């Protein structure tokens, strides 16, 4: 755990010093604030320097129930090979919420603001814009996937 | 000249929001009137001394101008 918080601690480094994660997280940041969707996946250094193993205990045991897992393999695989593994190894994983409790998902607010991180020493500037999606089961999607098809992507090494 | 090469700023984060997210007159009274007294208290003490002596010096020129119109008594005779 100490060995590993250390690699997290250089990893975070690494990770800012790139710049289009930072970018990333401040727009998740300031799109989804005051929800959980605006804290960022590798969290922060304090939590980092905090968590101990009683809570990574609590997680495991809170977010790694059976129904909120998927097995999912692909290509040579042979499904009832696949299936009768899964009730061998991988059967009865917890089953049990241990106090009859299962957490659920608040809805998350879109505010729509700005973050601006100003830092002239940097050679180059990023700039992220966006606006609040449908959703993943909203039939929209294919919609707005065609827009951003036509919009589309480019960098300096396009040959076209 | 333009936005851009105007100054060189590091390590300076700024938070907006939205005017639609937010309000126009959030606590117009209840943190307007402390501000504005607050401000009347940090400049009153400059400008009041100087414009109660123009009223002063107003009123005494009036004054002394109507004395000076009022009839003199010394010539009774």
């Amino acid at each position: 755990i100490e060995k590993e918080r250390d690699v997290i601690l250089r990893e975070m480094q690494e990770n800012d010093a790139s710049m289009q994660n930072v970018v990333f997280d401040y727009l998740h940041a300031t799109a989804f604030q005051g929800t959980p969707l605006a804290q960022a996946v590798e969290g922060p250094s304090e939590n980092v320097r905090r968590l101990s193993r009683t809570d990574l205990t609590d997680y495991l045991n809170r977010h790694y129930k059976a129904p909120r897992m998927v097995l999912a393999a692909a290509g040579g695989v042979e499904h009832q090979q696949l299936l009768d593994l899964a009730q061998k190894h991988l059967s009865s994983v917890s089953r049990v919420y241990e106090e009859d409790a299962v957490p659920g998902l608040t809805p998350c607010r879109f505010t729509g603001s700005e973050i601006r991180h100003r830092d002239d020493a940097l050679p180059l500037a990023h700039v992220a814009i966006a606006v609040e999606g449908p959703g993943w089961a909203n039939p929209d999607n294919v919609t707005l996937q065609v827009a951003n098809a036509i919009i589309g992507h480019y960098d300096c090494t396009y040959g076209g | 000249r333009e936005f851009g090469n105007l100054a060189r700023i590091r390590h300076v984060i700024s938070y907006s929001l939205s005017p639609f997210e937010q309000r126009a007159f959030p606590s117009y009274f209840s943190k307007g009137i402390p501000n504005v007294l607050r401000r009347t208290r940090e400049r009153i003490l400059r400008v009041a001394p100087p414009f109660v002596v123009v009223y002063l010096i107003y009123t005494w020129g009036n004054q002394e101008f109507e004395q000076s119109k009022r009839k003199n008594p010394a010539m009774y005779e």
